[PDB]
């Protein structure tokens, strides 16, 4: 319901950046960088949910999902 | 199959047949007014109640 107080602690909003390689083909996998956006403390053992990676033309060129590796 | 559907993006109409809620809130008000006026009053008088003799002919 729209009127409800949700105070989460295990969820962080993140921005995902990636590089589209030359001659990229569908089904191929690429590395991504995940960066927190606001007042989050750590992303040490987090998991990235389904994220569509848009280009400059605002079209989906890849889908991102996996486990983050943070140095610590 | 309804095709690809974004997970975190806000639900927006994208194709023909999709629905959208319009909140009709119109409040338009225009007004104009003007006026003009002009007035002119003029009074003039001259009277010789008692005329001396040397001025009588005039």
């Amino acid at each position: 319901p729209t009127g409800t107080n949700m105070q989460l602690k295990n969820v962080a909003a993140v921005m995902v950046t990636a590089s589209y390689p030359p001659f990229a083909r569908q089904g191929q996998t690429i590395d991504v960088v995940v960066s927190s956006m606001g007042n989050a403390k750590s992303l040490r053992g987090g998991t990235l949910l389904m994220t569509p990676l848009k280009g400059v033309d605002s079209q989906v060129y890849a889908l991102a999902q996996g486990n983050i590796l943070v140095g610590g | 199959n309804y095709g690809y559907q974004p997970l975190f993006e806000d639900r927006r109409p994208r194709n023909i047949g999709d629905t959208l809620t319009i909140v009709l809130q119109e409040n338009v008000s225009a007004s104009k007014s003007s006026s003009a006026n002009a007035s002119r009053d003029g009074k003039t008088s001259f009277g010789f109640d008692t005329v001396p003799r040397y001025l009588q002919g005039l």
